[PDB]
């Protein structure tokens, strides 16, 4: 749920992954994927919220409003996301 | 700047109020009595130049002389182009697609059922049986 | 009995929110009594 | 490398737009928003059918979701919104059955 | 022609909408319904029988009583599917692809 | 009527928010001077019961949440706010009728008590002097 | 790698989500064109509205410093509304994104101060306007939980009814002007509640004879009512 | 109470007084110094604020709340009579009910109090309104019954008002407990604070 | 600036509208029936109203009429000081706090179940994404 | 630019989702953390908004004065002309003198233009206007002589206007090195701290 | 809502006031010799005036007339764009900063000599009394 | 505010700050005997000696 | 005339405090929301060069 939890679990599951092989991989690392998945996702949801929100409010508005006017009501969530897994993963 | 739909309108939109249109088809001209002929099945031989134009555009926005715009208009025609190999699979493979694939039917058959009289909504059940009672 | 920051008719008069004052006259009263001509006033 | 997000992003974007031509009397700019309605998904296709059959807790949470994103009912004569709505019901559902939806603020 | 519509006359509206192409179910506008107490709800009634909160999050469960679902989608589900057939091979019916099966249903909802 | 005059009843919103606003700066420059104090005394004693001693040198009720007043209260013959549901006509009431040679009541409208207006029109208000058996003018 | 490939079809198809995309970005696929919602309706200030009020047309003032520049309402609209639909009809006494009166206050205590004399309220500063379907939701809600507390009511319409003039109305963001419209459905359902106590505990009153001249003229019918 | 404001020159300085050399190396601690204890007085200043406010504020709902005559969950009113407190306790604490002593018409009596009573308590926001109203409810329709066949009937109702009423004083005591906390590690931060505070004083240079 | 004002609007009289008052109208003089009728009322022992009784039977608290020098000036007072009651628990709300920002069910609860189901569903669609970026990652 | 407001419910929630527990350690350090990283982002707030209305404020300083084309102690314009130039560098750096080449009129007009220059520059609040208005007195009384016998009697008034300019120049000089210094070590305690932010982001807990 | 207005006060004659008007004063009509003057001086070469100069002499810095349709109608205009001077050093001054309150040169000097010195004076009393204490305590 | 010719005339100066709107009233109606005509009493009836309570305590 | 106006010399001295205010709140509300959007990015970047 913190960052660096999330690091642990994708950190156990590269390690894993690799005790395992690339053929028995997706057989057996399935809870420690889910741990990873989730807490990515606790990740993603503190930390782009917001824009997430911002987004669907300017949906209920029609995008109407001026703060919905162009493309940066999508661009900001995705490039949230872009970060997070950047931060993340690698 | 708007464009008035009554442009005399103390008098056009008494004599002649504009309706409400009508966007399921164009209903000026003849309905079709059989169905579309079943396109020739797609592969990957006709992706070429897309492919290459978009490993061009792609190249030269790494420049940076290209543009945004135009990587997403090429990408999205290269996996237009892809997207149309993957729906064929789907529908020749998957069995639920073969009745909707040979589904013939008439405009006769049409009017003379009587499933228009179950479309009516339903009703949402009572708040009480969030406390079970 | 829904929306009580939104009706301010139905609401206490501001005496009431004070803590402080044969018989005596009443600590709560609304302004929805402003919507009767006889409340205050007698009927004499 | 990120189509499911973009595409229901889109999606979402096309029914707002259908939504602001029907009230503004636009039939040219409602009937390309249907048509640029990504019809061409196979996931979403595949699951169609699925969701069609589905019954309980998935169609459930299904449900909850569309109703979130769209709770006006749509005409049961129109079939045009009947389809969209059908569309994004499969694309909810495709999501929910790779990865199911957690709607509760309680959670851990 | 469509002339204002003042502030008193909204809640009129907003049940009694104008026609539009693309028309609501006005029969069904009291009828859609979302609940934002459905799970705060919930947790409050197990807490108070007695449960923890883990054993409320695994008993949660999302609520039914939202806007009902289109009965189309059980009446006419082997010609949606097919106008769905059509639309994915057809680019969405551009220039007119998908008409007929568009119009088979379009008929068997209206009858005239 | 001087009942309703102490609940701020007669008067308007902008007054209501004046008032407010009067009680809200009152209470902030009493809570910053008495921090001020406070702080004051706990530096030169060196000591943190001091400033805790100060929270309690100054509570009746609280202030009002939400006000109503006269001006809120709709009114108008073809304002929309006061109807409801029709009433009928043989409950409405009927309007005086004057109509002879030498008057009439029904050339103008003066309105209602509240509502008023200028029975004359504009071309003759200018000559209102002439339309009179007396004339009583201003004073200036 | 670019950024939302699949994510803009209304660029790539030439869609516009409003007027006000179609006519920026020229793709002119609005056959009636574009009015421009001018700046004074697309936002401003909240502002005094009786006539009997001194600073009437004026903003409203507030502890904070807050821009005095006021949404004004659309007082001669044009005779052609095409989209007459509460989207498009709130705007001419609403701004859709809510007044631009709002606070950032650099402290907690201030907050707490302000909120405790009663000049903030998150509810009605930090908000935008409420859509219909958000409206219908609420409403439908509220009827559902008044219908079960109790069905042989006679008022519950009635409460319903101002109910949804104060949801229409945008009570959370201007209390006091949809009071003012929602009072009349307040004093209707303190008839009702007479009407029933007097019904249901049976209350009358001695009525006195006919008067003698009840009918105004002999041939005129005399209506008989309860 | 405040001091007066500070004398200020009554000829005109406009930059006479000003630095004619740069700062040294003390000079330049000192002002860090200043600026630590700056922000530490705006801490404290918050603190103190916010506690007096809360203090304020909630001293004066209380003795409203008293002037009324007001009753909660606890039953912490002395004023209350024997038969409203009974009741009350009753709606909070135990199961409401009529007893086969009374007459029919004092039953009904009995069940319009109680539904006066929770219907006033309770506003239609409250969570445990329906329950409470569809249990009274069910004691209007088995008024001509004992307690003993009521209770089959009855119960499946008086299940969910208890249950509702529960997690309202589950919900109490957690916000008591939650908030004395709080209030604990705040005031704690604050005492930190103003011993930080001392020892700068102490270590402040300059006159 | 109020007090001892000026004329503001004239005065006037339109040509031949009515008066309907004669030359002795000054000499005129009101009268009731009232008073008359409360002396014989009185010598007579007719029916009293019981507005002469000070205790109120008309509602189920006690009300008690006070007088305003005459029986027929009269208001009831109720005499409870009524207890009344809340079925709320105390502490769970801080309204001042805006709780759309901070991180919790609360503040998932003061938004709404819309919005935390959008949340989830993006949730998903990511967790799509991310899938297939680590299997590609970890099938190299 | 901003974004749009929150979303809110639009069904009432009163009290149904205030906790039924009391909290866990964990919860209670994170609600720390949160104290903490507000009180970071007020610092970093005020910071920032300090440095944005001065860089405002003094960019449109200066504009203004180029754009009303003024001349300082640091002679920094390039629109003047040479001989107001030599004129005003004189007045701060050098000596103003009169020569022997120049007519007893044309002296006198040279001088006047020095006490208007200089009286348009300096004020009464000024210190060195005094200096500056006694030498060129001096000047005005030593019209008819050479600059030998007239150093010899405005000597000691040059002596005061110099050292009243040389006062000047390490004013200013001063001040640029310590609002330098200053500025830095504000910079610097801003990065530090948003650093902190980072890390306590990275600790940060919840959902 | 100023344009046009209403009369808002009356319009009168006072009782006997002349009004020093003929009967023929409609027919009546103005004159002025200012432009025969100008054309008989123009034809028969008479002085002319210095306005019909665009550059002035009448100051030392450049002006030049700026004429609005005649010789008659013009204004001096500056030429100059001139040089300005400050004999002033720059960021010796925070006016917004109070001075007062810092311990400092710049702060007593914000504050006067006057309170410098009473300062002082309290510094030597003090001192003072803490060498009489030293000197009992020590003696001891 | 003072003039006449001002629409907020002896209406309270408007801050950017919250300050009290209770405004200082000169002496229009003075007494006739005024013992202490020094500029110590004569200041009192056009301004407070202490100053006036619109000042700022500012939080940044 | 007219220009005496547009410097505000017909103005009162409430409208010239009035139009000083609608300025202060217009530059103050430009500075904190681009206060929010600042944050917002270098938060995201995490770098402190993008706030400055
Ligand atoms: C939804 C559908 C609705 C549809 C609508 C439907 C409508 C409703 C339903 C209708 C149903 C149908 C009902 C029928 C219609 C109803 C009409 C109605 O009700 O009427 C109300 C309606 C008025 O109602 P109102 O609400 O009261 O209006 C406001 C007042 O009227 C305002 O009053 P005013 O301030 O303007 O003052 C007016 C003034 C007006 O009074 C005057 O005009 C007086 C002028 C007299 C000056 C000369 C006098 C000389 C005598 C001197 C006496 C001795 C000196 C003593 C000194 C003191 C006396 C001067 O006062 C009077 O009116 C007094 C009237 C009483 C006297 C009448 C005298 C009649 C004598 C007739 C003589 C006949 C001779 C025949 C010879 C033939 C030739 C050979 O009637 C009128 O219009 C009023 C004017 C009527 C005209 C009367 C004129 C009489 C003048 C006679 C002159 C004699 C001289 C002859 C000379 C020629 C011989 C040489
Ligand atoms: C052209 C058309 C022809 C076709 C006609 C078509 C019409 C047919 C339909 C009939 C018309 C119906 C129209 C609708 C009617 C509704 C309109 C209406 O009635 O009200 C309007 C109109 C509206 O008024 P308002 O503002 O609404 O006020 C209403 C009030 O309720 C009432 O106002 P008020 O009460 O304020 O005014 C009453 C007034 C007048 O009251 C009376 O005159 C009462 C009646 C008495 C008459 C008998 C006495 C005659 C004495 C003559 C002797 C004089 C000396 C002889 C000199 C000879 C040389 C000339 O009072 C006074 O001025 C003060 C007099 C007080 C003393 C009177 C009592 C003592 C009497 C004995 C005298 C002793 C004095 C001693 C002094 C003390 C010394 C110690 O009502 C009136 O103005 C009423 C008076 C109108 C008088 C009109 C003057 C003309 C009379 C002649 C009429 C034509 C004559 C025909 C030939 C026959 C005579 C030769
Ligand atoms: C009790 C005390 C006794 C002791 C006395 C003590 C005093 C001793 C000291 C002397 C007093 C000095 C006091 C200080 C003076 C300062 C005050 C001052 O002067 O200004 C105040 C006063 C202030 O006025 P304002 O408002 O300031 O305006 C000033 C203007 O500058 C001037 O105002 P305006 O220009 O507007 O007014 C002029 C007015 C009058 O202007 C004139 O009258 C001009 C003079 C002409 C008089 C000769 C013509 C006579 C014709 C008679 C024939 C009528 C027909 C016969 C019928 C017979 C049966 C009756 O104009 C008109 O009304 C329009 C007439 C336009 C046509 C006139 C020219 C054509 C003449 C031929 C007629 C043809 C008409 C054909 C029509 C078209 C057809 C195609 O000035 C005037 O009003 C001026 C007019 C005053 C006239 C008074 C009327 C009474 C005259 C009789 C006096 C007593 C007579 C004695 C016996 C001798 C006669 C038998
Ligand atoms: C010095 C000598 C004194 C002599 C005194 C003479 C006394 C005369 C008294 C007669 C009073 C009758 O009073 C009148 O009578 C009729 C019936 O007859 C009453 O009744 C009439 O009106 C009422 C309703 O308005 C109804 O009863 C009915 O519609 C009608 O019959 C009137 O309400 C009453 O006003």
């Amino acid at each position: 749920m913190s960052v660096f939890e999330a690091r642990s679990s994708f950190l156990d599951l590269e390690q894993c992954a690799r005790a395992a092989g690339p053929q028995r991989w997706e057989a057996e690392c399935q809870g420690v994927r889910q741990r990873a998945l989730q807490a990515a996702a606790d990740v993603m949801s503190r930390e782009c919220g917001a824009y997430g929100d911002s987004f669907f409010q300017c949906y209920r508005h029609g995008f109407r409003l001026e703060a919905c006017q162009g493309e940066k009501a999508t661009m900001q969530l995705l490039r949230c996301q872009r970060m997070v897994a950047d931060r993340l993963v690698p | 700047v708007r464009n008035q739909r009554y442009p005399a309108s103390p008098v056009q939109e008494i004599f002649l109020p504009e309706p409400v249109p009508f966007v399921q088809f164009d209903q000026t001209a003849p309905s079709p009595n059989s169905p579309p002929a079943p396109l020739p099945s797609p592969s990957l031989s006709q992706c070429e130049e897309q492919k290459d134009r978009y490993r061009d555009i792609s190249s030269m926005f790494h420049r940076g002389v290209a543009g945004a715009e135009q990587v997403r208009e090429a990408y999205n025609s290269m996996a237009k182009c892809f997207r149309r190999v993957s729906v064929a699979e789907v529908l020749e493979s998957d069995p639920a697609f073969r009745q909707a694939r040979n589904f013939t039917m008439d405009l006769k058959q049409a009017e003379d059922d009587q499933r228009y009289k179950q479309l009516q909504y339903g009703r949402v059940p009572s708040i009480l049986t969030k406390y079970h009672l | 009995p829904f929306m009580w920051r939104q009706r301010a008719y139905c609401a206490p008069v501001p005496s009431a929110f004070a803590s402080q004052q044969g018989v005596r006259k009443p600590l709560l009263r609304s302004n929805s009594e402003s919507l009767s001509v006889f409340s205050q006033i007698p009927d004499g | 490398s990120s189509p499911h997000m973009d595409r229901l992003l889109g999606d979402l974007k096309l029914l707002a737009a259908y939504d602001s031509a029907a009230g503004w009397q636009e039939p040219k700019a409602m009937e390309s928003a249907f048509q640029s309605l990504s019809w061409d998904d196979a996931d979403v296709l595949k699951a169609l059918p699925q969701y069609l059959n589905c019954r309980g807790e998935q169609k459930r949470r299904v449900d909850f979701a569309y109703a979130a994103l769209c709770p006006r009912p749509v005409d049961e004569k129109d079939p045009k919104q009947t389809l969209m709505s059908l569309w994004m019901k499969a694309r909810l559902f495709s999501y929910d059955q790779k990865h199911p939806f957690v709607l509760s603020p309680f959670a851990a | 022609a469509a002339s204002t519509i003042p502030i008193s006359q909204w809640p009129s509206l907003l049940y009694a909408p104008p026609s539009s192409p693309a028309n609501p179910a006005v029969e069904a506008l009291p009828e859609m319904q979302f609940d934002d107490l459905h799970y705060p709800r919930q947790m409050l009634l197990c807490r108070g029988a007695g449960y923890s909160l883990e054993q409320c999050n695994r008993m949660a469960q999302p609520d039914a009583r939202v806007t009902p679902e289109n009965p189309a989608e059980k009446l006419l589900k082997e010609e949606a599917v097919a106008a769905i057939a059509c639309l994915s091979q057809r680019e969405g019916g551009k220039d007119e692809q998908c008409r007929y099966y568009i119009e088979r249903m379009y008929k068997l909802a209206n009858k005239e | 009527a001087q009942l309703h005059a102490s609940e701020g009843f007669w008067d308007s919103e902008s007054e209501q928010q004046e008032a407010r606003l009067q009680r809200h700066a009152e209470h902030r420059n009493d809570l910053e001077t008495t921090w001020e104090e406070a702080l004051r005394e706990a530096t030169l004693a060196r000591n943190f019961d001091v400033l805790v001693s100060y929270l309690n040198h100054g509570q009746n009720g609280i202030p009002p949440s939400v006000t109503w007043n006269f001006n809120a209260m709709p009114y108008g013959k073809e304002n929309p706010d006061t109807k409801t549901f029709p009433i009928p006509d043989h409950e409405q009431p009927y309007r005086a009728f004057s109509l002879g040679f030498t008057a009439n009541n029904l050339s103008g409208n003066w309105g209602d008590y509240i509502d008023r207006q200028d029975n004359k029109n504009a071309l003759m208000r200018p000559a209102r002097m002439m339309f009179t058996d007396v004339f009583i003018p201003t004073t200036k | 790698s670019i950024l939302g490939a699949e994510a803009f079809p209304e660029l790539l198809s030439k869609v516009p989500l409003n007027p006000q995309m179609d006519e920026d970005k020229h793709f002119n696929k609005y056959k009636w064109g574009n009015e421009p919602i001018p700046v004074n309706r697309r936002t401003g200030s909240r502002m005094n509205s009786s006539i009997y009020d001194n600073r009437n047309h004026e903003a409203v003032r507030h502890p904070w410093s807050t821009d005095a520049r006021t949404f004004h309402p659309n007082d001669n609209p044009e005779a052609d509304r095409i989209n007459t639909q509460y989207s498009n009809m709130v705007s001419d006494s609403f701004p859709e994104g809510g007044f631009s009166d709002a606070p950032r206050f650099s402290s907690n205590w201030e907050r707490l101060l302000a909120y405790h004399h009663g000049l903030y309220s998150p509810e009605k500063f930090n908000s935008t306007t409420k859509t219909a379907d958000e409206i219908r939701l609420a409403v439908n809600d509220f009827a559902a939980k008044v219908h079960a507390d109790d069905p042989k009511n006679a008022c519950k319409y009635l409460m319903i009814e101002e109910f949804k003039c104060l949801q229409s109305a945008q009570a959370r963001i201007d209390p006091q002007g949809a009071a003012t419209k929602c009072v009349k459905w307040f004093n209707e359902w303190r008839q009702c509640a007479w009407d029933q106590e007097k019904m249901v505990k049976g209350y009358n009153y001695i009525e006195d004879r006919r008067a003698r001249k009840h009918k105004p003229y002999i041939g005129a019918p005399d209506l008989q009512y309860s | 109470t405040a001091l007066p404001p500070p004398p200020s020159a009554n000829v005109a300085v406009s930059f006479t007084a000003a630095p004619a050399e740069p700062l040294s190396r003390g000079e330049v601690k000192a002002a860090s110094l200043k600026l630590e204890l700056q922000n530490i007085e705006r801490e404290l200043k918050d603190w103190w604020m916010s506690r007096k406010i809360l203090r304020d504020r909630n001293i004066g709902l209380f003795n409203l709340l008293q002037h009324h005559n007001f009753a909660g969950l606890s039953v912490n009113n002395a004023k209350l009579s024997d038969s409203q407190r009974v009741m009350w306790t009753d709606l909070v604490q135990g199961k409401p009910d009529v007893e086969d002593k009374l007459s029919v018409d004092a039953r009904e009596m009995k069940v319009d109090m109680y539904e006066k009573l929770f219907k006033q308590a309770a506003d239609l926001e409250n969570p445990c309104r329906m329950p409470g109203v569809a249990y009274l409810r069910c004691l209007r329709d088995t008024l001509t019954e004992t307690q003993s066949a009521r209770r089959s009937s009855c119960l499946n109702a008086f299940s969910s008002f208890d249950a509702c009423r529960t997690g309202l004083l589950k919900q109490q005591s957690a916000a008591v407990e939650n908030s004395l906390v709080r209030q604990n590690m705040a005031d704690v931060r604050a005492k930190a604070l103003f011993e930080r505070r001392a020892v700068l004083l102490d270590l402040v240079e300059g006159k | 600036s109020m007090d001892h004002g000026m004329q503001y609007s004239s005065i006037y009289w339109e040509t031949s509208h009515r008066t309907y008052l004669p030359f002795w109208a000054s000499l005129t003089q009101k009268f009731s029936w009232k008073i008359m009728d409360d002396q014989i009322r009185s010598f007579l022992r007719l029916p009293k109203p019981v507005t002469t009784e000070p205790f109120v039977f008309s509602s189920g608290s006690p009300y008690i009429r006070r007088y305003f020098g005459d029986a027929d000036i009269s208001v009831p007072v109720p005499l409870h000081a009524p207890a009344h009651f809340a079925f709320v628990p105390t502490g769970t709300v801080s309204p001042w706090e805006e709780t759309g920002m901070e991180t919790g069910p609360q503040g998932a609860a003061a938004r709404g179940a819309a919005a935390t189901a959008f949340r989830a569903v993006l949730e998903s669609a990511w967790k799509c994404d991310i899938d297939e970026q680590i299997k590609e990652k970890l099938h190299s």
